[PDB]
């Protein structure tokens, strides 16, 4: 989960400023403009910091989950558990942030696509790496990206 | 030519008694028509790559990246103006579209007319006609003798 | 043709359902910085409302003229009459609203295309679909005019079939 809520006994020293933002729970993006078009949309699974496509259909409103390829429509930056919508920035706008890697192959100036899962993996393309793949937790490698549109 | 400002001095004063043709000045920095809900970006700047297409550039690591003028398959954004004191390029991405005076290849410049498709070269430089979608909207003026600015529209990738 | 289109003798008689306007507002969901531009259309060659348009840099001014997905640089969302002026959304914008189609059996989902007079099309036609458009929504009759609702995002990196 992007946040998840478990209670301490102890509180856990944080002083140093650096290597403080390569984390899971970091939403949003690492430079922003006021002028960065977000839509909300309706979810399923968790598609938290990877490419999303709008799957459509007692009939429903199209919903979003994680996926890529040709069906890609666009990055979810935030998501909200409460109301069980994701923040999404269309694929027409540019971002620049931390996504979800495969694996720990992807290196700085590797082009990556999104894949099936919304994953960056290496090779149209979509996004340049900047950094190397970290493991934030067993699985979960981090990568921070300057997608651009589809090549 | 490598600086936005005329580098020498002049020993004239302007007339500024005519309106007309007045903004075909190196200096002229910007777009022609922009709107104000445009996203700009800046980043260091390698080199010159004023009113040029502009490509991230990296190094060993030490330092943070940085744009360089460059085109085709690696092209990122449009470089309009630079702040020589800070060396910073301001860049305007590629998903968002661009009309203005851009920098074109002295090579076939006479060949350029309105509605003339074009890309982007190597070096920045656009040339007569791939994967990004310009259009000229007027004709080539000299500005040196290998120094040619065209008015074009740039609205993103084939 | 045109978008407002007249005394009426009479007035014309639930909220669902009462979008289904020529002259609707075309954005379904808008958003502050949407960049719209302001340009010149002929006319008499085409109306532009609606539908797709091409960039036509003329000897005078530069119009925009209904064009194919080729070589389309935005949707005509809104015209004045009065002024002749077309209010153009750039491709490089999302889109999210109600457009001009010529087939009236469309279902939700299908894949989308824009034909050589800006309308909305089954991609199964045969030319190369370079632009992500979707329909939201069937295709409804106005009478008479065929419309859609459709989501168009950017375009595509390679074209389909």
């Amino acid at each position: 989960m992007k946040n998840p809520q478990h209670d301490a006994s102890l509180l856990s020293n944080s002083n140093e400023f650096r290597d403080k933002n390569v984390e899971f729970f970091a939403s949003g993006g690492t430079r922003t403009s006021k002028f960065d078009k977000l839509e909300n949309h309706p979810f399923l699974g968790y598609p938290y910091k990877r490419g999303v496509k709008r799957v459509i259909q007692s009939h429903y409103e199209p919903h979003v989950e994680a996926g890529g390829g040709e069906d890609l429509y666009g990055i979810c930056i935030d998501i909200d558990e409460f109301s069980k919508t994701a923040t999404i920035v269309p694929i027409t706008n540019n971002f620049e942030g931390y996504l979800v890697a495969k694996d720990s192959t992807v290196k700085v100036k590797d082009k990556l696509i999104f894949n099936k899962d919304g994953a960056l993996e290496k090779v149209t393309i979509n996004a340049t790496a900047l950094t190397d793949a970290k493991q934030i937790s067993n699985e979960v490698y981090l990568v921070k990206v300057a997608v651009f549109g589809n090549k | 030519a490598l600086m936005k400002n005329p580098q020498q001095d002049s020993g004239l004063l302007s007339n500024s008694i005519d309106f007309r043709d007045q903004n075909l000045i190196f200096s002229n920095s910007g777009g022609v028509c922009t709107s104000s809900k445009d996203k700009i970006e800046n980043y260091p700047a390698k080199g010159y790559p004023y009113k040029r297409g502009v490509k991230l550039s990296f190094g060993d690591g030490t330092t943070e990246l940085e744009v360089e003028a460059g085109g085709g398959d690696d092209l990122y954004g449009v470089c309009s103006d630079i702040d020589e004191f800070s060396g910073m390029a301001t860049v305007i991405p590629i998903t968002n579209n661009f009309t203005g005076y851009l920098t074109l290849k002295k090579d076939g410049q006479n060949g350029v007319n309105p509605g003339d498709k074009l890309n982007f070269n190597q070096h920045g430089e656009l040339e007569k006609v791939k994967s990004v979608n310009a259009i000229a909207l007027s004709k080539a003026h000299k500005l040196t003798e290998d120094l040619f600015i065209v008015l074009a529209s740039v609205f993103g990738n084939r | 043709y045109s978008k407002s289109m007249i005394e009426n003798k009479v007035f014309s008689s639930c909220f669902k359902s009462k979008n289904e306007r020529v002259d609707a507002y075309s954005f379904a969901c808008s958003s502050y910085t949407d960049k719209i531009e302001e340009y010149l259309y002929d006319p008499a060659n085409s109306f532009p409302y609606k539908r797709g348009v091409k960039l036509v840099p003329k000897e005078n001014s530069i119009y925009v003229e209904v064009g194919a997905d080729t070589d389309m640089y935005g949707i005509c969302v809104d015209v004045c009459e009065f002024s002749c002026t077309a209010y153009v959304l750039p491709i490089t914008n999302n889109f999210e609203g109600y457009l001009v189609t010529r087939n009236p059996s469309i279902k939700i989902g299908e894949i989308l295309d824009i034909n050589n007079n800006g309308v909305i099309i089954k991609a199964g036609g045969g030319p190369p679909t370079a632009i992500n458009i979707y329909a939201l929504s069937d295709s409804f009759t106005i009478n008479s005019i065929n419309l859609i609702k459709v989501a168009i995002f950017g375009n595509r990196g390679l074209e389909k079939t």
